[PDB]
């Protein structure tokens, strides 16, 4: 079933007892933490044989 | 609980896993702050049942 | 409901 991705994340938050408005009020900040964490994986894997 | 949906002319809320359109009200919704912050929000009425009863 | 008893 297609769903917009920021709405799927509201369901994931609701699964861990965080009320879904806490995502939307912080959406750009949460997106930037995830985007940054992905970058650290590449550097970790590139450096750490 | 559940999701907002539209049939084009109207807006409803439904549970997630079986389509059951219900009118949107202060019963089946909760507020959090002013409109400005939320990406993708839309205008509509949200109905509030108490008003006509106070007007009885 | 407390303020609505103005009705
Ligand atoms: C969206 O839902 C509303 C409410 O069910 C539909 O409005 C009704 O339409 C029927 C005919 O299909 C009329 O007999 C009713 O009098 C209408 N009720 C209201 C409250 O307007 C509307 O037609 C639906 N739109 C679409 C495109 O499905
Ligand atoms: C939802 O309704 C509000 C008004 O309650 C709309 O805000 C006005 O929109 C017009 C046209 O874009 C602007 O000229 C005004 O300056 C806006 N006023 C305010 C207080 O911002 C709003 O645009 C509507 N939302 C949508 C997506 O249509
Ligand atoms: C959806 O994305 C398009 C660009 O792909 C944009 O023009 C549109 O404003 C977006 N709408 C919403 C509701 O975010």
């Amino acid at each position: 079933l297609q769903i917009p991705f920021a709405m799927q994340m509201a369901y994931r938050f609701n699964g861990i007892g965080v009320t879904q408005n806490v995502l939307y009020e912080n959406q750009k900040l949460i997106a930037n933490q995830f985007n940054s964490a992905i970058g650290k994986i590449q550097d970790s894997l590139s450096s750490t044989a | 609980e559940g999701v907002f949906v539209s049939n084009g002319t109207h807006w409803f809320v439904t549970q997630r896993n079986f389509y059951e359109p219900q009118i949107i009200t202060t019963d089946n919704t909760f507020v959090s702050g002013n409109c400005d912050v939320v990406i993708g929000i839309v205008n509509n009425t949200v109905y509030d049942p108490l008003q006509p009863e106070l007007d009885s």
